RNA sequence: AGAUCUUGGUGGUAGUAGCAAAUAUUCAAACGAGAACUUUGAAGGCCGAAGUGGAGAAGGGUUCCAUGUGAACAGCAGUUGAACAUGGGUCAGUCGGUCCUGAGAGAUGGGCGAGCGCCGUUCCGAAGGGACGGGCGAUGGCCUCCGUUGCCCUCGGCCGAUCGAAAGGGAGUCGGGUUCAGAUCCCCGAAUCCGGAGUGGCGGAGAUGGGCGCCGCGAGGCGUCCAGUGCGGUAACGCGACCGAUCCCGGAGAAGCCGGCGGGAGCCCCGGGGAGAGUUCUCUUUUCUUUGUGAAGGGCAGGGCGCCCUGGAAUGGGUUCGCCCCGAGAGAGGGGCCCGUGCCUUGGAAAGCGUCGCGGUUCCGGCGGCGUCCGGUGAGCUCUCGCUGGCCCUUGAAAAUCCGGGGGAGAGGGUGUAAAUCUCGCGCCGGGCCGUACCCAUAUCCGCAGCAGGUCUCCAAGGUGAACAGCCUCUGGCAUGUUGGAACAAUGUAGGUAAGGGAAGUCGGCAAGCCGGAUCCGUAACUUCGGGAUAAGGAUUGGCUCUAAGGGCUGGGUCGGUCGCGGCCGGCGCCUAGCAGCCGACUUAGAACUGGUGCGGACCAGGGGAAUCCGACUGUUUAAUUAAAACAAAGCAUCGCGAAGGCCCG
RNA sequence: AAGCCAGAGGAAACUCUGGUGGAGGUCCGUAGCGGUCCUGACGUGCAAAUCGGUCGUCCGACCUGGGUAUAGGGGCGAAAG
């Protein structure tokens, strides 16, 4: 059965720290403890080891990513921008 | 002597219980025994050809 | 303690050796003026400075 | 410990004797184990490559930027941060860059820097929520945390 | 301690230079010959007393043949 | 029941003070101070997490008194690297050398075309 | 004569206060001048395994152990003593130190400083004193040949002395006996680690085979030539060795906390068989005790594997308590490896133990008989091994030390009963120095003391019970806490009860009292939606006799068509709605009967509700009068600083 | 608490139910640590700060040994001079 109406993962924090703070940390905790699909082996076994460090249990590949997400929007846009600068340099 | 009476059910009652029902007989241990007993039965039925893979697997999830 | 160094053991040995009463014949010497050993030490009364 | 940015062990070949040299680069975001990184003037523009700011294009961004030519990285080292290459002038061999503080700075064109943003993402997004978590954070850093007014 | 299985092996390890003595132990169901070498006490177990007696007669001379009973 | 005492002067439950229970021929229970649990070598590849097979798992100073065979495997890199990563390295070396030959042929024919 | 004078002595108080925290003693006897206190015996009790038990670390330092004394001391006493006196007692390659580094400490170079010095610890140093390698010589000498010595060539970053842990890292000792006091140290017996062996200690390995000319009945031999730094398995990997330097790479050492499972052991529990005790007024095939196999080897269980081979899977399957896994190779079949602390075996029964006897050597490791057996259970407790998870803006040492691999500079012999070499088997020699007794606490330490305080750990039985709770008990220990006797006034301290009323007492429900466990119901406002919540409120609870439900092991054949009263294939049959037998934990539910309505019968064990103020919460705080609303806190906001810098020390 | 399994209701979207799971500066409560009240005892004390009952917390900003570093106008202070 459904156990909580809205708190979900931050039900561990009880009544403490304030509703807005629990709501803010809920999304980060979900993304931080979620298992992503490894882009090297295709398995959903890439999970966070430490802050910024993402390890795949299957292919044993370690990636430097974001603090809570596997990769950050700034990193993705920057990688695309660097790829465009390199293709302009070659062209 | 009192152990022999208790195996027959004496001195158990309601006024002889101090621990919680889960403290006297944990639900997890009851569930753990239940899963092992029923999974053993389903396995033995599969290699005795009483059920196939598909009946076993659906019943395993049940 | 049971664990002790050689220097500590030797210091304790000297203290133990020198903590004993005077010989009886000392009181018979000429111009003795010594009645007992005033430097006696008991382990429970006075502790060694060490 | 005490640092929000991951560190990368990178193993090079010694060019003058038979040996392996292990470095401790600050991890640019997106690099992975088993990946080849390249350092030098002729390095190509890839995330994790190290090459002088003078050879980089006019809009690239960099990770572990040298404050002076010759030393190791000094600028934009904290997690999630980056510097931007604004402009060059080959005469006087100078390069203007923008620092994470938003301030512009003129440096030598020979200063090396890692291409990309440093890993460790938005570490400051998450509320600490607990005096205990603040305690554990600063215990790995230094004795500064319980702050009496 | 080491255990010997065959008779000739026990004979050759009993005729060694470092064999101090041989102790013969008569149990209810077997006979044990224990030669005290430099490093190990080599024990050979014989289940039948005719072979036990044959070995006892075949023991090398000049060596202690101490019996535990 | 019979209760036990330490047989040495180290009285704390430290990592070097680990004991097991033994029954003597004199019918008493005693502590026997156990050695630490040894570990098999880890593969030199650094990528796969299993420990090597065919190598005895002992404390490092015990390896001095072991036979050579009990410390390695009859294979290239054996006792230091795993079979899977040795196969991968053989294939990788051969294929990269072949690619070097390919690039050499391509540039030679490019120079011939000119 | 004074100075709350200095030093010393002495009164009244005064035979007074007092010798009242932790339940408790009694009888008989011995010794002795003398017994409430010593010792022995018999009772009655207590600690009750988170001990008043058994052992350590720090600290103490001889308090340890015998004998003797009865001055003083042990706030009564003492025939006793941690007192006094006289003697005695601590045995190590394998238990520690010693060695390593840790946080850190600290020389030298350099810098500073009037100066003793202090700054600094790789920084402003010509910081390697070493090496198998090659050459030049001395042939030093058993000058064949191999070992030394000097120099040169080549190589050589711990890039920093040194110190720093009796709880970190750190090879390798166990069983039995023994003293008045010592033992993992002595003795007995079994091992093991490290180092050494030049003249080489012995074996085994390397390694001893093919071709050709022939001799020769064949077999087998002579000569010549050619190999020979091992071998097996598809593989994982295996076998007893398995040439090899400088150099390089890697591993081990070397890692947090928490959860859930699984294996093994020790203990606990149950059913028998012995041996010895206990009860026997009646009953009790009964109750209690006891009923071993070390290290190190070999073998076999068992556990684990992110190891291999065949093969190719959707009608997806396998599978856990949970998970989780799979075309990057599931399920299935066959293998390999690791651990093996479990069992068997060598050790090993000869020892030990329990009983029953017999000798003497004032105080025999005496002698002898018998036995040391067969089982069953488990969410049990404690260790340990393993698997799989969770948590972190926390990621949970280093270094000695040991090993494997890559590479192939070299070295080894001309086919000999051979060489270099050997991490294989056995043999020979050695392991120095210091610590080691005892206490480890309501009496061996600190607190002026034999001080209700303080002081770091290990082991951990039965009943009840959720329980390492409380209460009772066994092993072990003790004598009631620095005195006893007789009475039972006041006042007290600690603990109870009290008709009727129920806070009228008081600044104030201070203190006390009520409630309390578990099961079944039932739970409001408000809310940050998580909570409130054991809200509140209600019923039940014993004993006895049953009933029902909840498991695990085996065996599921139609038979001589025949002979290895038993089988190899099949004419010869249909449990397939599942049976037959055997074995075994507690738990839950229902019912009847029954007691003077009493049943969480002791123990354990929330009074509740409605609001107001403050602080969000958890945390911290004035050791010795203030625990709070104070501090902290997350959150919010501001400020400085791009290193020739901000803030700060000097 | 998340995660997971099954069933049911739904035209769908989805919802509901029962298990499993075992989070938390989570609650009751030992040991430990602390020290609220009795303004109890004691107050020439057992004690130059102790004792009894009652209490706060008890997986964490937790308790604690040893080794270290900071020294007087200095240290150190979740702050009470
Ligand atoms: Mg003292
Ligand atoms: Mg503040
Ligand atoms: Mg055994
Ligand atoms: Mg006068
Ligand atoms: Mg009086
Ligand atoms: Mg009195
Ligand atoms: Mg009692
Ligand atoms: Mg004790
Ligand atoms: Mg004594
Ligand atoms: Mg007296
Ligand atoms: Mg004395
Ligand atoms: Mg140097
Ligand atoms: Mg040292
Ligand atoms: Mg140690
Ligand atoms: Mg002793
Ligand atoms: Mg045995
Ligand atoms: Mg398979
Ligand atoms: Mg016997
Ligand atoms: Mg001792
Ligand atoms: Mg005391
Ligand atoms: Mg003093
Ligand atoms: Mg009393
Ligand atoms: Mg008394
Ligand atoms: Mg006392
Ligand atoms: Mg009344
Ligand atoms: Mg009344
Ligand atoms: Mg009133
Ligand atoms: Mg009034
Ligand atoms: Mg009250
Ligand atoms: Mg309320
Ligand atoms: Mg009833
Ligand atoms: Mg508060
Ligand atoms: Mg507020
Ligand atoms: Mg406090
Ligand atoms: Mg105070
Ligand atoms: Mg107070
Ligand atoms: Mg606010
Ligand atoms: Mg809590
Ligand atoms: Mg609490
Ligand atoms: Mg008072
Ligand atoms: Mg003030
Ligand atoms: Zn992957
Ligand atoms: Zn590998």
């Amino acid at each position: 059965a459904k156990r909580t109406k809205k708190v979900g993962i931050v039900g561990k924090y009880g009544t403490r720290y304030g509703a807005s703070l629990r709501k803010m940390v809920k999304k980060i905790e979900i993304s931080q403890h979620a298992k992503y699909t490894c882009s090297f082996c295709g398995k959903t076994k890439m999970k966070r080891r430490a802050v910024g460090i993402w390890h795949c249990g299957s292919c044993m590949k370690t990636v430097a990513g974001g603090a809570w997400t596997y990769n950050t929007t700034s990193a993705v846009t920057v990688k695309s921008a660097i790829r465009r600068l390199k293709e302009l340099k070659d062209q | 002597k009192n152990t022999l009476a208790r195996r027959k059910g004496r001195h158990m009652g309601i006024g002889k219980r101090k621990g919680t029902a889960n403290a006297r007989m944990p639900e997890k241990v009851t569930w753990m025994r239940r899963m092992r007993i029923l999974r053993r039965l389903l396995r033995r039925y599969r290699e005795s050809k009483k059920i196939d893979r598909h009946m076993y697997h659906s019943l395993y999830l049940k | 303690s049971s664990h002790k160094t050689f220097r500590i053991k030797r210091f304790l040995a000297k203290k133990q050796k020198q903590n004993r009463p005077i010989p009886q014949w000392i009181r018979m010497k000429t111009g003795n003026k010594i009645r007992y050993n005033s430097k006696r030490r008991h382990w429970r009364r006075t502790k060694l400075g060490l | 410990p005490g640092r929000g940015a991951p560190l990368a062990k990178v193993v090079f070949r010694d060019p003058y004797r038979f040996k392996k040299r292990t470095e401790l680069f600050i991890a640019a975001e997106g690099i992975h184990t088993g990946q080849f990184v390249y350092c030098g003037k002729k390095a190509q523009l890839n995330i994790g490559n190290v090459l002088p700011v003078g050879t980089m294009p006019e809009g690239t961004i960099v990770c572990c930027l040298e404050e002076k030519p010759g030393d190791r990285g000094k600028l934009a080292r904290a997690s999630g941060n980056y510097a931007t290459v604004i402009s060059h002038n080959p005469e006087t061999k100078k390069t203007r860059v923008k620092l994470p503080s938003g301030s512009k700075k003129v440096i030598s064109s020979a200063n090396r820097a890692v291409v990309g943003v440093v890993a460790g993402g938005g570490r400051i997004d998450k509320p600490i929520l607990k005096a205990g978590r603040a305690y554990h954070k600063y215990k790995a850093k230094r004795n500064c945390w319980p702050r009496v007014r | 301690p080491r255990k010997i299985e065959e008779i000739k092996d026990f004979l050759l390890t009993a005729r060694r230079k470092d064999a101090k003595s041989v102790k013969i132990k008569k149990n209810k169901d077997n006979v044990k010959f224990k030669v005290r070498c430099s490093r190990y006490l080599y024990t050979l177990v014989i289940t039948d007393k005719e072979k036990a007696e044959k070995l006892k007669q075949s023991l090398p001379p000049g060596l202690a043949v101490k019996e535990l009973k | 029941v019979q209760r036990l005492t330490y047989r040495r002067r180290l009285s704390y439950n430290t990592a070097s003070n680990k004991t097991r229970l033994s029954r003597t021929p004199g019918n008493r229970i005693v502590y026997l101070y156990t050695k630490k649990v040894g570990k098999a070598p880890k593969s030199a590849c650094g990528v796969c997490p299993g420990r090597l097979r065919g190598v005895r798992a002992v404390r490092p100073k015990v390896l001095m008194r072991l036979s050579k065979t009990k410390k390695h495997v009859s294979r290239a890199y054996g006792g230091s690297m795993c079979a899977k990563c040795v196969r991968d390295r053989i294939k990788r070396a051969f294929l990269i050398e072949e690619q070097k030959i390919v690039v050499k042929v391509l540039k030679a024919q490019a120079q011939s075309q000119k």
